Parts: structure tokens; C-alpha cells; sequence
């Protein structure tokens, strides 16, 4: 039959309702004067409700502008109101229904995309949703303004195309912005293991360059390293890219134990019968991070399982891997230094013994042993993590702190050690117990405060003052910074350069006193 | 809305009344009463679209910006150098009173006559003639009117009081016989929490003009009556602002200490030593 009696009242029911007249209003108009009926009072029915909420708004709004607080907190209340209902309310089949109607949105999306939050609203809509057509459309075409993943990896070309892009930004990077350009990079390379081994094969043939493919390598290393925190094996890519299929041994004995991610006598036992025979396999096959990380954590936690007939093997490879010098005469091994080799497995035992003990007061004891010992390399990394391990237990600053002692020596003799050093403190300057209180919190954070000003002593200053201007502007309240300034200012020696004083001065606006901040901020504008 | 040159209802029916182009008209006066930002007159269609009106985020709106506008008016009776606040505040009841008929603007004015000490008593003149204003008006604006005349102090203490003695009388001849109790076991402070004189301490507050009525108005009715009622209550209004901690009236008064006094003695129902 026909619809008028109800579509009628389906129409009339957003008529007659309090306030509907300023809307498809249209539309169901047109289908009410298309159907008859009366349509002189359906219009003093838009009206009688008109309770005039607009201009109740435009008193309002212009009354709060009266009082002379900022409309700018007026604009954010309105957005975040009304962002906040898109979101409760946003629905993607209509989503996809706006891509339906047309393909590309009309200009309401493109004048939305002017605001920053409305960009945003848009990243968080479509970054959930790998298959609705105008979110993925959106994303994408913003990025050509995140790259979603799914439509990154949905062919060679559009994957390779936005991997060199960002590998050339990776590259630009140095070797700081790499945690902003890497990831998007990273995370595009580890959501398939086609994408992955093709990466993986690119980042090998590029690294075989000596005008800086050592870079590719570290990237390529750093990509396996976040498929491996995606739970993805690549052990059997780094073997049949590398050198492992030049010993199967090796290659079997490595590969599994970076597939499980941790160590056993047996491979081990492999590795060492290989290394113990005349020809020993490429010391280059096992210097591997990952591989030396699961060396660390199997001889610096507390255990774990452990026999003394392969304690001594475990050691004597990682010295291997730490000492030999293999010269290649066009990728042969010809000489093979292994005299540097008994004093660093010494070493390697020694240190190794006294952090399974679980040490303190012990440590002081024999510290001269460990200055003369933490000289090598790969023991002050052993260290490095013993002391990490023991001081990240929380409220280990309560019981004996000796450890934090120990990286005065590390990163003092060893430059490369100070990006770890500085990202072990980082951690350990945001150190927050409730039973040693904001007070000793604060004693732990000033004197970890002086550890990293010597850190910057020994030049590395700009992530240094980056990260605390970074934790200032956040956590670090000023009475940190000025001990940091009161310090620093107590230790440098003029001249200052000026990569220094960008950082470093713009957040000593706040304070003037530790007097020397200024004679600092005179000379350092003058 | 005429009173700040913005248009009504009957000029919106003019402006489609004998007209040719009526839904222009509509248009043009959807455009002047509309909220007046940029970002607004692209988002309107798109968020119509919705199904969502115009008038639905200026509902929403509306409660926050006019909660912020009651709290800033709480703020410059409490903010700012006197002067400019009390002048911001003095505009702003000149800008809002137009408004008062309408459903939003009174209680703002309200309480921006309640933190004023004094005001043009136009206003306050309107407020005791309208109902609907002398029951929401904000108790400082009360005590206005009443400290500039008092006419509707006494046309509203008249019927409390008549309540006052309804009370006593009903209680005193009331027909209950206990070992258990009687009806002068509550104790004075006990009778002062009925509403009648707690609600006289709030329409005096801290006023002795206003205690100076309520203690004649009491003197008349004592006077005619010969009635120890009218002098209970003043009792209770003097401990009641004391209850308050009246300092206007408990400093001053050379009564209050010995009311004090006579409370406990109440209490105990004896005068120890």
C-alpha cells in the first residue's frame, strides 16, 4: 500500500520534535510534499520548537569573549566536543558509503585537513582500518602530503618506492633522527616475511659498498632486530645471506640459536670444536649483536643453567669472536691473529665469575682488578648489563650504590660507550620509589645528574642536553636542571661552542643562579 | 534581542512575510543569527548531513560556555582590581538584563547583583514585582530591596511569623501525656533548626538594617499580642546568627553574649553558678 501514513509520520516525527529545522530536513520535506497531506502546519511545526539555541549561543560565546578570557579556549572546547562525538559516533560503513557516493571526498575533507586536529582525527580513524576504502584512501594521500602498512606492502612498487625514500631519510638522519625515520621504515618491513627478505637482500647488496654500506648493514641488523620484537625468526636469512652457507656447521649451530633467542652447550660445543680445528670459521659468521646479547644474558643474569665443562667454552668463543684479527686478501683469511685472545677470555672469566655471585663492598674489593679489566671491550659491555640488570631491580638504591662507579670507567675509556651509558641513565634518572623518598630520589637523580655531565665532558653533549631539555619541558623539575647548571658550569671550560649553547642556554632561561650562569650567558651571547 | 539591535521572531516573519524570494529571506537570516566564526559556515552543512541540527552543538555549547560565563561572574566578583571589576561586572548586568525575561540570563544577574554591595534599584524593583525573579533572585539581592525598603520584608516575614505562631500554638496544645517526654524537651538550639528562623538568618544575613526590622517588626506584634512567641524568635534569630557566626550583629550587640549565656542556662534548665 502506500507509504504516506507512515513515511508521513516518520517525517513529521523530526518536524514536530523539539528543534530539528535548521537540518535532511530537505529530504524528508520533499518526500512529505510529494505525499500531501498538510504541509502549511509541517512548517509552524519547524518553527514552534524553535527555542533559538543559536542565538542563545552567539549571546553566550560573545559574553565569554566580553569577560576577556582567550576564544582560543573557546575553539578548543568546541573541537574536542565535537572531535570526541565524531569518534564515539564515527561509523566506517558510512565511511566507505562517502567513498561509495564519490571517490574522491568533497571539499568538506579537504578544508578539514587544514586543521591540525582533524588531521589527526583522521590518522587514528584509518590507522585501525587496513581495508575501508576512504580511510586507507585518506592515510595514503596524507602521506603523500603514516604510510599504512597494508597498502605499503601491497605491491613491489609502492613498497620499494616508499622504503628507498625512507631509507635515504634514515641515511640523512645521521645518527639521531634514525628513531623517528627507521621505524615507519621498520615496521613496513616487518609485517610480511616477502617484504622482509626482499628488504634484507636489498640492505645486503647495498651494504657490500665501502662508501658507507657498514650504515645499510647496521640498518639491515637494526630491521632484524624488530622482526624479532614482532616475534619473526630471521635466523635462516641472516645465514643464507651471509656466510654461513660456507659452513654448514656453523650455519645450523647459529641459526638455531637465534631462532629460540637464547644459547645451549651444544651449538656452543659446535662452534668451539670449529674454532678449536686449524681452520676456524670466519670470525665475522658470529660477530652477530643479537647473538652477543644472548652471550650477556646468559653470563651476567643471575644464572642462568650452567655447566663448568662449557663455562669455559662460552667464554672462549665470545673471546673468539672479541679478539681474533682475520685479515681478508680479497675475502681470504691469510692471517689470524689470536695473541690478544688468552688475556681477554681471562678477563672474560674473571669479571664473569664475580657478577654470577651476585656482588657491593666485594666490588670495591677487587675494583682494581675490574679498572684493569673493563679496559677490554666486550667485559665492560659483560659489566655493562650485570650492573643494568642488578640496578633496574626496583628499590636497589636503598641496599649497596657502587655500580653507577663503574661506567666513570667505561665511558671514559670507551667513546663508543657513550650512547649506552646515556641510555642506560635515562632510565635510571627517571627512578621513582615511594619507600626512599622525593628527596633521596632527587639525591640519586643530582648525582646520576653529575655522571652525565662527565659523560659530556667526553663529548657527547648534543643528545645529552637534547634529552634534558626534552625531560625539563616535559618531569625534571627546575631544581634538577639548575644542579645540572650549577655543575656543568662548575666543570666546563670556556670557549663553548655554539652546538652546545643552542640546547644548553635556551632552557637556562629559566634560572639565573647555580655567579657563573652569568658569566655563561654573557659570553655565550657576546 | 531588540534591546542590543539583533532581530526577532516578528522581524523574521516580516522578512518572509510579501516576499518573492522567500527561501533567500530564510537563508539571509539563517546567516545573521548564525555563530559567528569562519570554520562554522563550511562545518554547518557537512555536520547537518549527519543528521545531527545546527542547534545541537549550540545546545551543547550553550550549557558549557554559559557555566563558564557563571563562573567567571564568581571569578570577577573575586577577581581583578576592584574598580575594573566591578565595572566589568556593572556592564555586564547592563548587557544581561535584557535577558533576564528570557530563560538563560537570570540567575547570572542573579548572582551578579549578589556580589554587589549596591545597585540602581530599578532592578531590584523588578525583581520583588516579578514572581518568577523574587523566587530565584540570589539572597543578597533580597537583602537589597529589603535594606532600601521594607515592604517586602515585611509582606514576607508577615506570613512566616504567622507560621511561627501556627507552630507554637499546634505544639502547645497537643495531646500527648509520657513519662518519656513532652513537648520543651528540644532545647532552643534544637528549635532553631526549623526552617522559619534559619531561613530569616539567611534573608538577613549579616545586615543589621535588616536586624533592626526584623526586631521591630517583632516589637509590634510583642506589643499587641502580649505573647511570649515573637520574643522566642528573636532569641533564636540572635542564636541562629550566631550559629552562622555573625559577626555583624554577635560583636555589636551588647544581647548576644547574654543570649549565649542563657542558652546553657536553658539547656540545664538551671542557672549554676
Amino acid at each position: 500500500g502506500e507509504d504516506d501514513a507512515e513515511v508521513q509520520q516518520e517525517c513529521l516525527h523530526k518536524f514536530s520534535t523539539r528543534d530539528y529545522i535548521m537540518e535532511s530536513i530537505f529530504n524528508t520535506l520533499k518526500r512529505y510534499f510529494q505525499a500531501g497531506g498538510s504541509p502549511e502546519n509541517v512548517i509552524q511545526l519547524l518553527s514552534e520548537n524553535y527555542t533559538a539555541v543559536a542565538q542563545t549561543v552567539n549571546l553566550l560565546a560573545e559574553w565569554l569573549i566580553q569577560t576577556g578570557v582567550e576564544p582560543v579556549q573557546v575553539q578548543e572546547t568546541v573541537e574536542n566536543h565535537l572531535k570526541s562525538l565524531l569518534i564515539k559516533h564515527f561509523d566506517p560503513r558510512k565511511a566507505d558509503s562517502i567513498f561509495t557516493e564519490e571517490g574522491e571526498t568533497p571539499a568538506w575533507l579537504e578544508q578539514m585537513i587544514a586543521h591540525t586536529t582533524w588531521r589527526d582525527l583522521f590518522y587514528k580513524l584509518a590507522e585501525a582500518h587496513p581495508d575501508c576504502l576512504m580511510l586507507n584512501f585518506t592515510v595514503k594521500l596524507i602521506s603523500d602530503a603514516i604510510t599504512s602498512v597494508s597498502t605499503a606492502c601491497q605491491q613491489l612498487e609502492v613498497f620499494s618506492r616508499v622504503l628507498r625514500t625512507s631509507l635515504a631519510t634514515i641515511l640523512d638522519g645521521g645518527e639521531e633522527n634514525l628513531e623517528k625515520n627507521l621505524p615507519e621504515f621498520a615496521k613496513m618491513v616487518c609485517h610480511g616475511e616477502h617484504t622482509y627478505l626482499f628488504a634484507q637482500a636489498m640492505m645486503s647488496v647495498l651494504a657490500q659498498e665501502e662508501q658507507g654500506g657498514s650504515a645499510v648493514r647496521r640498518i639491515a641488523q637494526e630491521v632484524q632486530r624488530f622482526a624479532q620484537e614482532k616475534g619473526h625468526d630471521a635466523s635462516q636469512i641472516t645465514l643464507a645471506l651471509g656466510t654461513a652457507a660456507s659452513y654448514p656447521r656453523a650455519c645450523q649451530a647459529l641459526g638455531a640459536m637465534l631462532s629460540k633467542g637464547a644459547l645451549n652447550p651444544a651449538d656452543i660445543t659446535v662452534l668451539f670444536k670449529m674454532f678449536t680445528s686449524m681452520d676456524p670459521p670466519p670470525v665475522e659468521l658470529i660477530r652477530v649483536p643479537a647473538f652477543l646479547d644472548l652471550f650477556m644474558q646468559s653470563l651476567f643474569k643471575p644464572g642462568a643453567r650452567i655447566n663448568q665443562d662449557h663455562k669455559h667454552k662460552y667464554i672462549h668463543i665470545l673471546a673468539y669472536a672479541a679478539s681474533v684479527v682475520e685479515t681478508w686478501k680479497k675475502n681470504k683469511r691469510v692471517s689470524i691473529n689470536k695473541d690478544e685472545l688468552k688475556s681477554t677470555s681471562k678477563a672474560v672469566e674473571t669479571v664473569h665469575n664475580l657478577c654470577c655471585n651476585e656482588n657491593a663492598s666485594e666490588l670495591v674489593a677487587e675494583l682494581s682488578t675490574l679498572y684493569q679489566c673493563i679496559r677490554f671491550p666486550v667485559v665492560a659491555m659483560g659489566v655493562l648489563k650485570w650492573v643494568d640488570w642488578t640496578v633496574s631491580e626496583p628499590r636497589y638504591f636503598q641496599l649497596q650504590p657502587v655500580h653507577l662507579a663503574l661506567l666513570d670507567e667505561i665511558s671514559t675509556c670507551h667513546q663508543l660507550l657513550h650512547p649506552q651509558v646515556l641510555q642506560l641513565l635515562v632510565k635510571l634518572f627517571e627512578t621513582e620509589h615511594s619507600q626512599l623518598d622525593v628527596m633521596e630520589q632527587l639525591e640519586l637523580k643530582k648525582t646520576l645528574l653529575d655522571r652525565m655531565v662527565h659523560l659530556l665532558s667526553r663529548g657527547y653533549v648534543l643528545p645529552v642536553v637534547s634529552y634534558i631539555r626534552k625531560c625539563l619541558e616535559k618531569d625534571t623539575d627546575i631544581s634538577l636542571i639548575r644542579y645540572f647548571v650549577t655543575e656543568v658550569l662548575d666543570v666546563i671550560a670556556p670557549p663553548y661552542t655554539s652546538d652546545f649553547v643552542q640546547l644548553f642556554l635556551p632552557i637556562l632561561e629559566n634560572d639565573s643562579i647555580a655567579d657563573p650562569v652569568t658569566e655563561f650567558i654573557a659570553h655565550c651571547k657576546s | 534581542l531588540q534591546d542590543l539591535g539583533v532581530a526577532n521572531g516578528e522581524d523574521l516573519k516580516e522578512t518572509l512575510t510579501n516576499c518573492t524570494e522567500p527561501l533567500k529571506a530564510i537563508e539571509q537570516f539563517q546567516t545573521e543569527n548564525g555563530v559567528l566564526l569562519p570554520s562554522l559556515q563550511s562545518a554547518l552543512p557537512f555536520l547537518d548531513l549527519h543528521g545531527t541540527p545546527r542547534l545541537e552543538f549550540h545546545q551543547s555549547v550553550f550549557d558549557e560556555l554559559r557555566d563558564k560565563l557563571l563562573e567567571r561572574v564568581s571569578a570577577i566578583a573575586s577577581e581583578g582590581k576592584a574598580e575594573e571589576r566591578y565595572k566589568k561586572l556593572e556592564d555586564l548586568l547592563e548587557k544581561s538584563f535584557s535577558l533576564v525575561k528570557m530563560p538563560s540570563l537570570q540567575p547570572v544577574v542573579m548572582c551578579v547583583m549578589k556580589h554587589l554591595p549596591k545597585v540602581p534599584e530599578k532592578k531590584l524593583k523588578l525583581v520583588m514585582a516579578d514572581k518568577e525573579l523574587y523566587r530565584a533572585c540570589a539572597v543578597e539581592v533580597k537583602r537589597q530591596i529589603w535594606q532600601d525598603n521594607q515592604a517586602l520584608f515585611g509582606d514576607e516575614v508577615s506570613p512566616l511569623l504567622k507560621q511561627y505562631i501556627l507552630e507554637k500554638e499546634s505544639a502547645l496544645f497537643s495531646t500527648e501525656l509520657s513519662v518519656l517526654h513532652n513537648f520543651f524537651s528540644p532545647s532552643p538550639k534544637t528549635r532553631r533548626q526549623g526552617e522559619v528562623v534559619q531561613r530569616l538568618t539567611r534573608m538577613v544575613g549579616k545586615n543589621v538594617k535588616l536586624y533592626d526590622m526584623v526586631l521591630q517588626f517583632l516589637r509590634t506584634l510583642f506589643l499587641r499580642t502580649r505573647n511570649v512567641h515573637y520574643c522566642t524568635l528573636r532569641a533564636e534569630l540572635l542564636m541562629s546568627l550566631h550559629d552562622l557566626d555573625v559577626g555583624e550583629i554577635c560583636t555589636v550587640d551588647p544581647c548576644h553574649k547574654f543570649t549565649w549565656c542563657l542558652d546553657a542556662c536553658i539547656r540545664e534548665r538551671f542557672v549554676d553558678s
